[PDB]
């Protein structure tokens, strides 16, 4: 991107395809860092009763 | 005062050399969404003179199995040959004008397919030999329609003189005429200078031939001669097809514009490198034997029959 | 960006019209102003030699109706 | 007629190139210039004209140049 | 149009310093774009980041003249950035 | 579901105008044309290259990188010698021998990570139970000699106290993951 | 003939090849591949180690395809232990399996043309793959040979941006795999260097044992993808590229759709994903979460010993095949009720391609071998392991 | 300044850019390492921006990258390539798989570093040693590089 | 002369080449298709010879005979072309 217009329909058109719609370069689009923390989901085999595991 | 010339026309080509090197890895890099060499001096333009040093610096390695002359002789016809022909071309005045100057830039190129011979015989191991013998037959069979394009572009120039065309091309281009052999002049022109769509004679995924066993200064020498041909053959192009305009008032506005067609068809050939695949051996042949040597035939009569019934028979001198 | 390309072919393109400008002064110094004779033909080089003679030793010196 | 279809389509050089060959082996054989090119080509002076003497018996040969006597080139002037 | 290219252009050039500025950063770094400063560490590296660019170049350090007695003016190498700003300039984490 | 590549429905019989098209696309290169256009587009596209001294190719928490071995912050070092790292390491790279310190504290005497020999898997970081041996960010430690890379417990002490801050961030950051 | 060996350090080799060529002048009359530059032992260094340790070994069989590879050691040992990975570590899997057939796919198309001289096309894609191998690091900490896909289940949850940034590099490929469409599928030099070269019979390519693009390219309609759906590829929908004749232009075809085919199941998987455990929640089998192991005895014990032992798979041996980008990557392990292997025969699809090279390559120039060699997609760790 | 020792300083100066600034490297494709520098060669770290040839034939390669393990069957050939190639040359070895045996160390199939074939100047780690790590260590050489002095020891041998 | 005293410099801007080059540091293999080829060559290269004359011929006074001559050389030779093409030659 920050591609002069002119540039940018050049390249459009050599291509053959609206690149500029898909840019390969990442800009602010990619998932920011330090995302939130997770407090993931414990699953089954975790209940504190009916667990034996002779049945599973 | 004529060597003083001779500097000009050599000196600044082979600096002109250098840096079609680093244009090279700078194009086919942005092409290639890579900035390509910036990092060694500004905006990489120390680049070629760098490896240029590195290369004559590390030991020119003699094969145990290698002649020592045919090995010697092979760069040194290479560069000599290339640079030599830079002698006689318009820009606009020839720095030694020859009245049968075409076949001089013929003769010199057909020349350089023997260094190609010498150099794959001289290495005596295989890859160098087999490489050679399909090299010299791609060059050689790439001369044969070479040659016929120029024979139609001469007769309706009236001369072997590369003085006459700017006097031939002061309303026109010889493009808009013999297009279609211009097409047929720039395959060529990118199968005699073993360029990519045709780089067989060196294939790197086949056979690594040609520098199989050249290192350091050897390879340097051919390799200054590929390029430096790489642009003369483009300024063919811009002299016999693409006519700059010519001002007997102003002689550089000439060279001016020369300057800009050969750097736009000289782009050309870098800019097909990295587009295309390279062709077989045979794939190669076959274009040229069997797609070109039969349209250049008989497009090399129409250009003997054009000028007769169209009463346009070229003047002489 | 590709501007930074155009360095290298500024340096190329400069180091090729040198040559063509070069030889075509070096052509008007030597030949005192006028362009170096091309002598395609004999009669040329006849009438450039002839010149040669009519004047000094050099053809470019040209004599003229005043002679 | 319908491999020259396929021909023009599959191979489609060898018919180009045949094409050219027989234009210009027709051209030439069929155009309202082909003479001028003997003529043009024969008009051009190169070697010095040699005057004959004058026996004083030639109506058809110009004294001079100038003269309103001997060939023209007006068909090469406005050709 | 290309006026404006050619501004940011003279903005860059400009923006470092004087000529001497720009040389320093034009051959040692290879690159004349300027950023905002995020801060400069004990060692003397300078950290810059500038959004606007791709996500590959948005954060760039330009190191310091002499680190550790060394001198680094030419002979700059990535481990001269400090442990608690390198995560910065990977992207490891989004906060100076 | 299956999908013809390359399998023509029909004969499409040659109509002049096809043909034309057609010859037209074998004498003036067409399709050629076609792919330099690709080409002289991307020229004209911003390079994705990073100036990688100045620049840095972004890496999240989780990289493995460089073995370092970790302290309590009150500065005893958190291995206790269980030498597990070394039962679950691939390739036998750890090795450790252990006595009791003077403390009376379990401790080891030697831990010889083998950094040739590791391939960086991560198990380590995993197998720890107190968390000693860490998977550090830094990737850059290329070594003149073959003796540097094998890394004995004072060197990887040394890297645990150069790179905790960090080290200290990057587990924060996963070990809600884990 | 000339005999003459195409060397390891030549580019086209792949770095280890020695293919004793006999050179009837240019036309190449037979090959004798000489493989075994590369062979490191990977099976019977396996026997000394544990299950989980012995994971990583097949992240290196095909370096190219490192998850697709550990996801065939996975389900095997997980039929041998009658576990089943919970259901997001499977669907993580099929994610996965597919960032890396695309992945291989990149590998094999733009490798294949820097052989035959078009160089391009590796470069564009190849910030493309960057681009995913982050999803590798960001997922499991290495660019290639994460260790992530486990014997049971996958190791670590997806990061929280993970399935985001999945969606902006999908959302954007195609547009890639566009470009090299353009720039290396009409051009007749592609074509000519790729159409009728190597074509291979249906019946031959079965009898051989191609088992893969190969066996698809010649018209046979095999994919264990969905003939014998393994993790969730009932589950998600998709369609086999078959292509019609065999060259090798009919095999880069099919290449090419299924890196379109694969972003289709990248797709499905981000819009269906569950909410759930990426590891069985047996401690028997996948060790216990680092909070459990440090607040409750059972689960330090289950730690201890899973990392120092190991998972003692019951008595049994399984052939398990999964279709791996390069085709059918099938592991015969063998197990004793021991923590460790007794025997695991990686079946790699390669062994039987390069096999096929010299009935293949048949009546061919030299430069063929080089696009024979491109379109078996063979990586040489696989071959020699 | 004038000292023939100053000249014999400045001008190695010079001997040493021009092999720092173009090393051309010939890799020789073993394993998996050989990836994870055609990620080098590849967009996102150039190795061309620094003076590095992507594909060098060895007669004209500066320097070697061994990536990947060195069986027993390849080592006779990875010294045949190295002692071809021209006399400045030197040695990366990339991969826990050739600068030590990593995993693989203990098999019988594979000789326990190059180290033991071929002299190694940078010794790159990380079983897919990272391409910036590889581009670190490419830097590393070019540091070494820089601190030869071969003009100045003649001068005072 | 003024040719020999370029071609001498080309020639010593080699050899100093070469010679700084090497100073500073301081078996059956045939197919007679490639042999076909080069005898083709040289009859496409002779003919290439009674091709060059042309543009002098143009400018003869005959210009019938020119073209009948030329436009034979040209067609005979393309037959030997076609004959090469019909034969297994020019198909290596
Ligand atoms: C030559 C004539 C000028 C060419 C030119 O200006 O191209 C850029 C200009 C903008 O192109 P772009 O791809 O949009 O540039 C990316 C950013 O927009 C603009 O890039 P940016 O955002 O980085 O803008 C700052 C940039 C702005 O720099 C420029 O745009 C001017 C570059 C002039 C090069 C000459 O200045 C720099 O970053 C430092 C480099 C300056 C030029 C370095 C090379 C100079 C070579 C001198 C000898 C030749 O090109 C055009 O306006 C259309 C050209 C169409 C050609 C067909
Ligand atoms: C496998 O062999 C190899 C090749 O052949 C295929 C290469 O092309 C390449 C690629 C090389 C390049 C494109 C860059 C090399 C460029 C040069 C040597 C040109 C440098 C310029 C000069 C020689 C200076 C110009 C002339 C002078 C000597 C003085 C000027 C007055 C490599 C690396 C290689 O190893
Ligand atoms: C003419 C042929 C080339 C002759 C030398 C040309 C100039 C060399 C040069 O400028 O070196 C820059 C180089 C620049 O590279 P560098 O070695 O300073 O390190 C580069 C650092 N980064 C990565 C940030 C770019 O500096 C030197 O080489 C210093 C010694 C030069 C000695 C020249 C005189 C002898
Ligand atoms: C400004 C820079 C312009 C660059 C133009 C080329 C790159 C952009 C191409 C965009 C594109 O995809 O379209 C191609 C298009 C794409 O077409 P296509 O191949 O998809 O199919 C259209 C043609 N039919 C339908 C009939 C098959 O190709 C063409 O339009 C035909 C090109 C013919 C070229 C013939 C050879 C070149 C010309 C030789 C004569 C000399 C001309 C002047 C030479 C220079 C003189 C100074
Ligand atoms: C290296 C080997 C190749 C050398 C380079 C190739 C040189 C090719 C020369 C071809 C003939 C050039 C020519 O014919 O020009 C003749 C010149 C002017 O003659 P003309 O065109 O008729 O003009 C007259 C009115 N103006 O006036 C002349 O008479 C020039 C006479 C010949 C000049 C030759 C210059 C030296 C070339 C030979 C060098 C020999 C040493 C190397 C030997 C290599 C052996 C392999
Ligand atoms: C009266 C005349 C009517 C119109 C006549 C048109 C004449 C065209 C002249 C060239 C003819 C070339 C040709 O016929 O095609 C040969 C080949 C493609 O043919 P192919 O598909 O192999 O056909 C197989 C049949 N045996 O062609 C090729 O292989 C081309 C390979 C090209 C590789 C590089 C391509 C570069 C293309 C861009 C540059 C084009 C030149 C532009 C500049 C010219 C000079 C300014
Ligand atoms: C002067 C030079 C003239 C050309 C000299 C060389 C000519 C060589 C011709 C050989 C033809 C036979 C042949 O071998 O080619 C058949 C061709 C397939 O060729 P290919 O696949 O390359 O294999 C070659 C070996 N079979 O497959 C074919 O059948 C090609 C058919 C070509 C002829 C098609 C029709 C051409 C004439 C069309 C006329 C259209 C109207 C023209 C009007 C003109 C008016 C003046
Ligand atoms: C993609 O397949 C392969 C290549 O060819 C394109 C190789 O070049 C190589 C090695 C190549 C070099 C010289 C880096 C390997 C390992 C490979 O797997
Ligand atoms: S596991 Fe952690 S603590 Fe136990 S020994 Fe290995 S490092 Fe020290
Ligand atoms: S080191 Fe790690 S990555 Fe490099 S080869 Fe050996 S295993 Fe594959």
């Amino acid at each position: 991107a920050s591609a002069t217009r002119v540039i940018q329909k050049l390249r459009n058109w050599a291509s053959g395809q609206d690149l500029q719609a898909k840019l390969q370069l990442r800009y602010q689009e990619i998932a920011k860092r330090t995302q939130p923390p997770p407090k993931l989901p414990v699953g089954p085999s975790h209940k504190l009763s009916n667990n034996y595991y002779c049945t599973r | 005062m004529f060597f003083i010339n001779i500097l000009t026309l050599l000196v600044p080509i082979l600096i002109a050399m250098a840096f079609l090197t680093l244009v090279e890895r700078k194009i086919l890099g942005y092409m290639q969404l890579r900035k390509g060499p910036n990092i060694v001096g500004p905006y990489g333009i120390l680049q070629p003179f760098a490896d240029a040093m590195k290369l004559f610096m590390k030991e020119p390695m003699r094969p145990l199995t290698t002649s020592m002359s045919l090995f010697i002789i092979a760069p040194t016809l290479s560069l000599t040959l290339a640079l030599s022909l830079w002698v006689p071309l318009p820009m606009p005045h020839p720095l030694i004008n020859l009245n049968l100057g075409i076949l001089f830039i013929l003769a010199t190129s057909s020349l350089s397919v023997y260094s190609i011979l010498w150099s794959g015989w001289a290495s005596n191991s295989k890859y160098s030999l087999f490489g050679a013998l399909r090299a010299v037959a791609q060059t050689i069979s790439y001369e044969v329609t070479m040659a016929i394009i120029l024979l139609s572009v001469l007769l309706m120039n009236g001369s072997y003189s590369l003085q006459t065309l700017i006097t031939t091309q002061e309303h026109m281009w010889l493009l808009l005429p013999a297009w279609p052999m211009a097409m047929m002049w720039f395959i060529s022109t990118l199968a005699e200078t073993n360029r990519a769509p045709f780089d067989l004679t060196e294939g790197e995924s086949e056979l690594v031939g040609f520098n199989v066993e050249y290192a350091a200064g050897p390879f340097a020498l051919f390799f200054m001669a590929e390029y430096t041909n790489i642009i003369l053959m483009n300024a063919l192009t811009t002299i016999i097809f693409l006519g700059p305009l010519y001002y007997i008032n102003l002689p550089e506005l000439y060279s001016t514009n020369f300057m800009m067609e050969a750097l736009l068809l000289s782009s050309t050939f870098l800019w097909i490198r990295a587009s295309y695949p390279r062709f077989r051996y045979d794939q190669l042949m076959h274009l040229l034997w069997k797609n070109f040597l039969p349209l250049t035939l008989a497009l090399c009569m129409w250009h003997i029959s054009l000028p007769i019934f169209t009463a346009g028979v070229p003047p002489y001198m | 960006m590709w501007f930074e390309i155009l360095p290298g072919l500024a340096i190329m393109g400069v180091c090729l019209v040198i040559p063509g400008v070069s030889t075509a002064y070096i052509h008007k110094f030597t030949n005192g102003g006028k362009e170096k004779r091309v002598a395609r033909v004999q009669y040329q080089w006849y009438l450039m030699e002839r010149d040669r003679r009519i004047s000094g030793v050099n053809r470019y010196y040209v004599s003229k109706g005043l002679e | 007629s319908a491999f020259l279809k396929n021909a023009w389509a599959k191979e489609p050089v060898l018919v180009v190139s045949f094409s050219v060959w027989g234009l210009a082996i027709i051209m030439p054989m069929i155009s309202p210039y082909t003479k001028y090119a003997s003529m043009i080509n024969k008009a051009t002076p190169y070697n010095y004209p040699v005057p004959v003497r004058d026996d004083g018996n030639m109506p058809d040969v110009p004294s001079h140049p100038q003269d309103p006597l001997g060939p023209s080139l007006d068909w090469l002037k406005n050709l | 149009e290309l006026v404006e290219v050619l501004k940011r252009g003279v903005q860059q050039v400009t923006g470092h310093g004087g000529l001497r500025g720009l040389l320093r950063v034009f051959f040692r770094a290879n690159d004349i774009r300027i950023g905002t400063l995020v801060g400069e560490d004990k060692y003397g590296n300078k950290y810059y980041e500038d959004n606007k660019q791709f996500f590959g170049r948005h954060r760039w350090v330009i190191y310091t003249t002499e680190m550790n007695g060394k001198n680094t003016f030419w002979d700059v190498d990535g481990s001269m950035v400090p442990p608690e700003w390198h995560r910065w300039l990977h992207c490891m984490t989004d906060d100076p | 579901t299956y999908k013809y590549v390359n399998k023509k429905e029909q004969e499409s019989e040659v109509d002049m105008k096809s043909a034309t098209d057609n010859a037209a696309r074998i004498l003036m290169w067409t399709e050629l044309i076609r792919g330099l256009g690709m080409t002289l587009s991307y020229l004209f596209r911003e390079p994705a290259t990073i100036n990688y001294p100045f620049e840095k190719g972004p890496l999240s928490p989780r990289f493995r990188g460089e073995h370092a071995l970790r302290r309590y912050p009150s500065g005893e070092e958190r291995c206790i010698a269980c030498k597990l790292c070394e039962a679950i390491c691939p390739a036998q790279a750890i090795t450790i021998e252990a006595e009791p310190r003077a403390d009376g504290s379990r401790r080891t005497t030697r831990y010889d990570i083998d950094m040739t020999k590791c391939i960086y898997c991560g198990f380590c970081q995993e197998a720890c139970p107190v968390d000693a041996i860490v998977e550090g960010p830094n990737f850059e430690f290329s070594t003149e000699t073959h003796e540097e890379l094998l890394y004995n417990k004072e060197k990887l002490l040394n890297n645990g106290d150069k790179w905790e801050a960090e080290i200290a961030a990057n587990i924060q950051a996963d070990y809600l993951y884990r | 003939n000339m005999t003459l060996n195409f060397g390891p350090q030549h580019p086209a080799a792949h770095g280890v090849l020695r293919l004793v060529l006999e050179l009837s002048g240019e036309m190449v009359r037979k090959c004798d591949p000489h493989i075994g530059l590369l062979h490191r032992g990977t099976e019977k260094l396996i026997e000394y180690k544990t299950y989980l340790q012995a994971l990583p070994y097949f992240d290196r069989l095909d370096y190219v395809s490192m998850m697709c590879n550990e996801q065939a050691y996975s389900i095997a040992v997980e039929k041998l232990l009658n576990i089943q990975p919970p259901p997001r570590a499977q669907w993580i899997r099929v994610l996965f399996g597919e960032i890396t057939r695309i992945l291989n796919h990149i590998m094999a198309v733009t490798t294949h043309a820097l052989d035959i001289g078009a160089m391009t096309p590796f470069f564009w894609m190849f910030e493309e793959r960057e681009k995913m191998f982050e999803f590798y690091e960001r997922v499991s900490g290495a660019r290639m040979h994460a260790a992530y896909i486990r014997p049971g289940g996958v190791h670590q949850d997806l990061p929280l941006g993970l399935l985001d940034d999945i969606y902006e590099f999908s959302k954007n490929f195609s547009l890639r795999i566009d470009e090299v469409e353009e720039m290396l599928t009409n051009n007749r030099i592609w074509r000519n260097r790729t159409v009728d070269i190597g074509v291979v019979t249906a019946e031959d390519a079965l009898n051989y044992g191609f088992s893969g693009v190969m066996l698809r390219g010649s018209g046979i309609q095999w994919d264990l993808r969905k003939t014998q759906p393994y993790d969730v590829y009932d589950q998600v929908e998709f369609d086999v590229p078959i292509g019609s004749r065999g060259d090798c232009y009919d095999r880069y075809l099919c290449r090419v759709e299924e890196m379109r085919q694969s972003l289709r199941i990248i797709e499905q998987c981000l819009n269906k994903m569950p909410p759930g455990e990426i590891k069985v929640d047996d401690a028997k089998v996948s060790p216990p979460k680092r909070a459990e192991m440090k607040t409750s005895m059972e689960s330090l014990i289950h730690h201890f010993k899973l990392y120092t032992e190991g998972y003692q798979v019951p008595p049994g041996a399984t052939y398990t095949a999964i279709e791996a980008p390069k085709g059918e990557f099938g592991v015969y392990l063998v197990s004793d009720g021991s923590s460790r292997p007794y025997r695991c025969k990686i079946k790699a699809p390669g062994f039987a391609h390069l096999a096929g090279l010299d009935k293949m390559s048949k009546g061919h120039m030299l430069a063929d071998v080089v696009a024979i060699i491109g379109t078996q997609d063979i990586v040489f760790g696989e071959i020699d392991r | 300044r004038s000292r023939a020792e100053y000249v014999v300083t400045k001008l190695d100066d010079l001997i040493n850019w021009a092999r720092r600034s173009s090393l051309w490297p010939m890799t020789f494709g073993l394993a998996c390492c050989a990836v994870e520098m055609m990620h080098m060669a590849a967009p996102r770290y150039d190795m061309d921006r620094f003076g590095v040839v992507f594909r060098a034939s060895p007669r004209q390669a500066d320097v070697m990258i061994v990536a990947g393990t060195l069986t027993n069957k390849m080592a006779p050939a990875l010294r045949k390539v190295y002692d071809q190639m021209p006399e400045p040359r030197y040695v990366v070895s990339m991969g826990s798989c050739a600068n030590g045996g990593g995993y693989y160390h203990y098999s019988y199939s594979v000789v326990r570093g190059c180290d033991r074939i071929v002299p190694v100047d940078i010794y790159v780690p990380g079983c897919p040693p990272t391409a910036e790590a590889l581009l670190y260590g490419i830097l590393q050489l070019q540091r070494k590089i820089k601190r030869e002095q071969k003009l100045k020891i003649w001068y005072r041998r | 002369m003024n040719l020999y005293t370029v071609i001498f410099i080309n020639i010593l801007l080699s050899l100093t080449l070469i010679l700084v080059a090497f100073w500073l540091p301081q078996r059956l293999p045939f197919s007679m298709k490639f042999f076909l080829v080069a005898i083709t060559f040289l009859l496409f290269d002779l003919e290439i010879a009674l091709l060059l004359p042309l543009p002098w011929a143009i400018q003869t006074i005959k210009t019938s005979t020119m073209m009948i001559m030329a436009f034979i050389l040209v067609t005979i030779l393309s037959l030997g072309l076609a004959y090469e093409w019909t034969q297994k030659g020019l198909e290596w």
